[PDB]
């Protein structure tokens, strides 16, 4: 199998795989497979007090395959870089799951003396480690 | 009576919070004055105080001392040391501490209300609890959606270790009463809990009234199927 | 599946075991929790010991978990074995449930005792071994022999009259020595797999006929566990003893129908696909030696055994050496051009990553060379040598710094194609190659052929670059050992940046280089040399 | 040091269980004098017991008693008075002690383990919460089944006051962590405390597996 | 006919790849002579190559001038104003362009080959189309594995402007034939388009039997109380 | 200027469609005066008056003819020749004209929009492409429903010759950007060419959402 594409904001895997025919070669066979993780635990926006629970996904496949990132071609006798997509808008996407590779903090007032200072909580404390 | 003396850590709230991180070493049981000189180990800017004496249990002079501007040498993992002298000696005491290893990150967990508190509708009973962590200093705090509760609206009990299956740990719990009025409207609650091995000193979990889940509704829609993947 | 370990281990009763597992170093891997978990017929691994304090009930005081962040690391250590422990385990980091595991299958039986009547015997696969048998006082001048116990019958494979069977020809002997002897010896060298059972010894058909019953094991040897990344090396250790010193030597790869396909010989043999990335180095007083392979990918991962036999393949009967290799895929070592396109005349400038820890080391660089074996020479380093046949046409610069280094390679002709290795001097050690072709063209830096001078006088040399150089930083240079430096400031248009020379002795002699430079990246050159006369 | 004279009321897993309960008259800070003399003023029953000095605070000769018997006269609501000589003043000691009033009845409540415990297949945790209850004497005990677990098997922390506006109230907490597998089989656990508010002297909650889920999806894909 | 001056931006081709911004001056339907002038206000190369006088057809004569010059300033916005002065005028006319505003990037679409094409096995057809750019000028270029086909092999039209929505846009196309053995097999093509109003001045698309129309299609959707974390 | 003779073929949206199809013999470039006769050597008897005795681009005289009451029946294929005259040196002037052979049919293929355009759900594109004819004459219209649409409201490119092993031939290309509500609904659309070769001289295709039929999805859930 060929992985198509494998998006960590809404945890989704697509593998594809051609499975030929050695009889009448139009009864050819291309086969996709989809895999959705759906978390039912988490909000709408990753800050604490949010519309409490998410109950609609919405899966556009167009959205999922693009490649945000540059590459670079051989013309003639030059190399030159190149974008991949239409849809790169300059980063406000709405993610549905957490990435285990990333950090999630937030921001909380608290009260010490006299005073007021503004500290800093972890969402994921796991990945958030000054190494 | 006896003579003795000892050395305290800098408390917990002063190294989350703050800035001033002051270190103490004391002395119990005196007799009849206070001649007591004090030294420690490092020096890098000590402006050391002694201060004036006090009363023990029963009645007995006691003076303690204390080291400013301990924060940096004490996460670093220097090591600090206190001798005393009194008038009536020809020994010098001796005390030292560091900050500890082998530590370990606490588990928090937040738990919704039971079954018949809600019936009653009057007040219901959240309830946080943190265990599994090896240093016994731990702090707890209130939200009620982004506001900070003050103190003196919950109880939190204190620190005790739990039975061995492995290494020792610790634990603590606390108890949140609010009205059923604010908890069936829809705001949400967080528990935020301190800890030396927790990473940016603090974590926080929250919960609502939708969380514990019954019979609830979920939607996918997988729009384009078949639609030149790239 | 970036979780590698031992997929089998083998114990007896009553003795430890200690188990390794491997995980990529990233900062989120070192402080995640590690478990040790055992799955039965419920489709559920159950915790029994774990990164956090936790220690099951059946497991304690006997095992522990230990964790190496600085390696990636981590060490399962259980003591006082049982058959009761006869299973599958699972190595892991995170949730039960996911996938960021490992399988590891164990098997424990019973171990030997009170049977005196039988003796043992175990050596490796391809050694040597003896079999001492006492025949008795009142047989002096009466038939020695032994017999393979196979299954259902007894067989006879050597007399002492000359019959040996067909199995064993020209690899056994009896001997029964001087001295006043009257015990008798068989010596077996090459060992096979298909030697194993229970023989049975005999003095004669005799009464007599004092019989010994005993046993030959002969071992597989167990696999060496390597850990490393895409586009990275590995350095294999072959470390056989010095009684197979004179013999050829080789390297295959195991594969699926009971296959070795060969890598690498002594009598001169190569794959096509290792073209340009692998060596043999010369072996040591003790016969122990090295085989380096650059560029790994994908496809390099299995099984791995070096051996020795007259005519350097894989046959029964030889010694040999396991390796089990994991390419990671989830690497941090950048991803850099691999072939490196010039013109004759032309320049080239090749960026060499290393790690950024030992920034205070020594750089080189070198050419592989075929037709042999496989070496490796140098051509340059970091500290001011440089190879005669390539005087002021190649320099090392230590520009970029961040874990890249530069190399500058000007006046390219058809020789100078290949592929070209970079080193250094730290303990981790990536080896990265690129490859250089010659295609057609001209060059874009333009410069005057070679360059005369009057003693005394000054001179003018032009140096012209194309529109498209326009927005870069222009320099001249003088070639040195240590390294070119750039001269005080002469320029214009898009055209003719120009050196000068205001009087000339000797000193002002040697060669040139015009180029062009984003501020740290380096581009093209050309380079000009300069005479003197009288 | 300086004498001070302190009663105590009888313990409360002695009234409960056990039949016998004591009732401590306790004399601190003395140093010396043994001839003490205590004397309990409705002198009937059994009769009282005195008792050696002991160490306290680096000098004290703190002489205790026990007037045992008291357990039944305790619970119909009768009162106490100590007294004692020591050899200073003109006056000697006397305290008093009584059952008081307004007692309430504890709730209590016995909760599921949380959600994220159960994917990492160790020990799982059930908390039990008392709370509510006027005196400050509380018990706590756990069962399996209907087998009593050792009191070394589990954590009860002390019974504080809670902060509450009308009366003054106190709660209590305990946890009990046990298998997993002793989980998804499907046995049962209980939770009694024992109060004096409670006329049957014992309430107990139970909980188990399957005590309360089922999601409603719908695909669309156009 | 009737003289006419006329300044003409650089091609795009030379302008893209390298710097070789040329402009071009012409002054068209001179009166008898070729004895013109020419006068730029940026004198930097004053070597400005003046072609010989062609003529042109039904009685017309024509003059050229070419400044050369970098990509560089013409990117940041300079200007430029030939002139001439004809014998035929008592007053000189020029002329003046600059660099083009309000621009828009395009939109490019890769199409896969059509149903009843991959019935007969002998050739398909891929097409290119890019739509919605200000300019009228754009590159476009062909790639199959990674190695650029030669320019004969495709059949590329001219920018028209399409119907408005509002404001004026652009559109081109592009068709390639393939041979069916290579469709079939799983080789990747490519299509790459260069402008003005793009960020890095060039965009690509790859395309592969992989990534069209699929015949069997598998979703599995897995439900998760655990927690989001996505391993 | 110099002075030329050309002729021209009747256009193709008249043949298939009107009654107002007919031919030409122009001369381009003129300072003279009325000195033309035109004779056409099939003469089945027509009336053939002069077109628009006019003028010309930068100061150029013209005359032409046309062919009014006779539609051209050439299906056939005669030869069809003009042979003009002028009173300038003794040679006046004659023309070019003919059918020329190897008439291919057209492919005309209708494309589905991209999928990327379906998910943003503001107008979405339509592309039709014929290919492979020898005579480079086409027209192209489009149909939706059965109501025939505008010519203003698409857009098409001319007839470009492609590479070929040999034989040549030429294509053609032209789109329309309808909305998102009408493909979503199941509206129909249809692209028609007309073309010389074909026997009916119309090609039509169709296509609508439901049109990609043998897709064949399978879901699961699991937990
Ligand atoms: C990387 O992993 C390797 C293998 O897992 C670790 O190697 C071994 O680690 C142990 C414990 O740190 C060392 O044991 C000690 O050895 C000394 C003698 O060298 C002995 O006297 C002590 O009682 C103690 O057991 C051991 O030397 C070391 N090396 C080998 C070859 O076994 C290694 O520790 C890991 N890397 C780091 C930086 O920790
Ligand atoms: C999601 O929540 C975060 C909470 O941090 C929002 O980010 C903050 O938005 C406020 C709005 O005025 C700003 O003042 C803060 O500076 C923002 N902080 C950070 C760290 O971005 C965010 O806007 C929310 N997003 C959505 C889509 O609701
Ligand atoms: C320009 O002059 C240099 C110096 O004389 C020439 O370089 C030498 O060429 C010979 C001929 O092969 C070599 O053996 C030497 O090793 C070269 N280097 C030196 C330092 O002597 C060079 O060949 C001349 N010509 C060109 C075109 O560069
Ligand atoms: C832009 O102008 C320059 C200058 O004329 C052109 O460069 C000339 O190119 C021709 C053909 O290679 C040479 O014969 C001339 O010698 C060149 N002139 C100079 C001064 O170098 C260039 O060709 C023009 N633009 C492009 C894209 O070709
Ligand atoms: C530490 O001691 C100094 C001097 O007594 C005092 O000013 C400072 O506030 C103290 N810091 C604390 C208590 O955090
Ligand atoms: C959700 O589930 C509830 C109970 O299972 C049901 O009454 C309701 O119709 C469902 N749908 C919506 C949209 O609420
Ligand atoms: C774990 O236990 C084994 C055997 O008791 C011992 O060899 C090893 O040193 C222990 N590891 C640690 C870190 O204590
Ligand atoms: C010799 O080898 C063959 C190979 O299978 C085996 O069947 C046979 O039993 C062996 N005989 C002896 C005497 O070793
Ligand atoms: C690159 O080098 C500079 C100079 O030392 C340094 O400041 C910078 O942090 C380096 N960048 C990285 C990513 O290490
Ligand atoms: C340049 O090279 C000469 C001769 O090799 C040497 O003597 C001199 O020191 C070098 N200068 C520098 C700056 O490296
Ligand atoms: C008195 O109390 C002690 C401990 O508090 C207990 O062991 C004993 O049973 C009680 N009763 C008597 C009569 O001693």
């Amino acid at each position: 199998r060929i992985v198509l594409v494998d998006n960590k904001c809404k945890c989704a895997r697509i593998t594809s795989r051609i499975i030929r025919s050695s009889e009448d070669p139009n009864e050819d066979i291309v086969e996709r497979n989809i895999r959705i993780i759906v978390p039912l635990n988490n909000r709408e926006n990753i800050s604490d007090p949010t519309s409490p629970l998410r109950t609609r996904f919405v899966y556009h496949l167009s959205d999922l395959c693009k490649k945000c990132d540059p590459t670079e071609v051989e013309l003639d006798n030059q190399i030159v870089t190149a974008t991949q997509s239409n849809i790169c808008d300059e980063a406000t996407e709405t993610c549905y799951t957490y990435d285990r590779n990333k950090c999630y903090t937030a921001v909380v007032p608290l009260v010490y003396g006299g005073e007021t200072k503004m500290v800093e909580t972890a969402l994921t404390p796991d990945a958030c480690y000054p190494d | 009576c006896h003579p003795r003396l000892s050395l305290h850590r800098p408390a917990l709230e002063d190294l989350l919070l703050g800035s001033e991180a002051n270190l103490t070493c004391t002395l119990t049981g005196l007799r009849d004055a206070s001649g007591v000189t004090f030294t420690w180990t490092p020096s890098s800017g000590k402006s050391a105080v002694q201060g004036p004496p006090e009363r023990d249990l029963c009645g007995c002079y006691s003076v303690s001392s204390v080291l400013p501007g301990c924060a940096e040498p004490w996460n670093h993992g220097k090591t600090f040391t206190c001798t005393a002298a009194y008038p009536e000696s020809k020994t010098p005491l001796t005390a030292t501490l560091s900050k500890s290893g082998n530590t370990f990150r606490p588990e928090v967990h937040l738990l919704p209300p039971p079954s018949e508190e809600l019936a009653l509708n009057e007040l219901v009973t959240l309830t946080c609890l943190a265990r599994g962590f090896s240093p016994k200093d731990v702090l707890v705090r209130w939200l009620q959606g982004s506001q900070e509760l003050p103190r003196e609206k919950y109880l939190t009990w204190a620190s005790r270790q739990e039975p061995s299956q492995g290494t020792t740990t610790f634990a603590v719990t606390s108890i949140l009463r609010v009205a059923a009025e604010d908890w069936k409207k829809g705001d949400t609650f967080s528990c935020m809990v301190g800890h030396e091995a927790l990473p940016l000193a603090f974590t926080q979990k929250t919960i609502d009234r939708l969380a514990g889940k019954t019979h609830v509704n979920v939607s996918v829609v997988m729009a384009e199927v078949d639609g030149t993947c790239y | 599946s970036p979780i590698f370990g031992p997929e089998e281990v083998n114990s007896v009763e009553g003795n430890s075991v200690s188990i390794t597992c491997y995980y990529p170093p990233t900062s989120v891997n070192r402080h995640t929790r590690k478990y040790w978990c055992r799955q039965g017929a419920r489709g559920g691994c159950i915790t029994l010991i774990s990164s956090e304090g936790y220690v099951s009930s059946k497991y304690a005081g006997r095992a522990n978990l230990t964790n190496f962040p600085e390696n990636g690391t981590f060490v399962v250590n259980i003591a006082q074995l049982s058959q009761d422990d006869s299973g599958r385990y699972k190595c892991g980091l995170g949730i039960n449930s996911r996938g960021l595991s490992f399988d590891v299958s164990l098997e424990v039986s019973q171990g030997p005792g009170l049977l005196n009547d039988t003796k043992v015997y175990t050596v490796d696969l391809g050694r040597t071994v003896t079999i001492n048998c006492p025949f008795k006082t009142e047989n002096a001048q009466k038939r020695k022999s032994l017999y393979k116990q196979i299954g259902l019958y007894p067989v006879l494979v050597i007399d002492s009259s000359g019959y040996v069977n067909p199995n064993y020809t020209g690899r056994i002997r009896l001997d029964i020595q001087g001295t006043g002897q009257l015990l008798f010896s068989v010596v077996i060298n090459q060992l096979r797999l298909s030697d194993a059972g229970q023989y049975l010894c005999q003095a004669g058909d005799d009464s007599n006929s004092n019989k010994k019953n005993a046993d030959l094991q002969v071992l597989k040897p167990e696999p060496e566990l390597v850990y490393e990344d895409l586009r990275g090396s590995v350095t294999f250790h072959c470390a056989l003893g010095p009684e197979v010193a004179n013999v050829a030597k080789f390297l295959c790869r195991q594969s699926s129908g009971e296959n070795c396909d060969v890598v690498v010989n002594t009598l001169g043999k190569r794959a096509p696909a290792f073209e340009g990335r692998i060596l043999l180095n010369p072996q040591d007083k003790d016969g122990s030696f090295s085989v380096v392979i650059t560029g790994l990918r994908k496809e390099d991962a299995g099984r791995y055994l070096c051996g020795a036999h007259s005519d350097g393949q894989l046959q029964e009967g030889s010694p040999i050496q396991a390796w089990q290799l994991f390419v990671n895929e989830e690497s941090t070592i950048p991803r850099s051009p691999t072939v490196v396109k010039g013109v004759a005349g032309g320049s080239v400038a090749v960026l060499c990553p290393y790690n950024r820890k030992e920034s205070k080391s020594i750089k080189y660089w070198c050419l592989w060379e075929g037709a042999q074996n496989g070496r490796c020479p140098l051509l340059v380093d970091s500290e001011g040598w440089v190879k005669a046949q390539y005087e002021g046409r190649l320099s090392l610069l230590e520009e970029p710094g961040n874990g890249t280094f530069t190399v500058i390679l000007n006046q390219l002709t058809s020789r100078d194609a290949g592929f070209y290795w970079c080193l250094t001097n730290g303990d981790t050690l990536w080896r990265t190659t690129v490859e250089i072709k010659i295609i057609e063209g001209e060059p874009n830096l333009k410069v005057p052929g070679n360059v005369t001078a009057v003693l005394g006088e000054t001179l003018k040399v032009p140096c012209h670059f194309p529109c498209k150089f326009s927005s870069y930083e222009k320099y001249w240079c003088k070639w040195n050992n240590t390294g070119c430096q750039a001269l005080p400031s002469c320029d214009e248009n898009s055209r003719l940046v120009s050196l000068t020379l205001n009087l000339v002795t000797r000193a002002d002699e040697g060669w040139y280089w015009c180029g062009v430079k984003q501020g740290h990246f380096y581009g093209e050159t050309a380079a000009v040399y300069v005479a003197v006369e009288e």
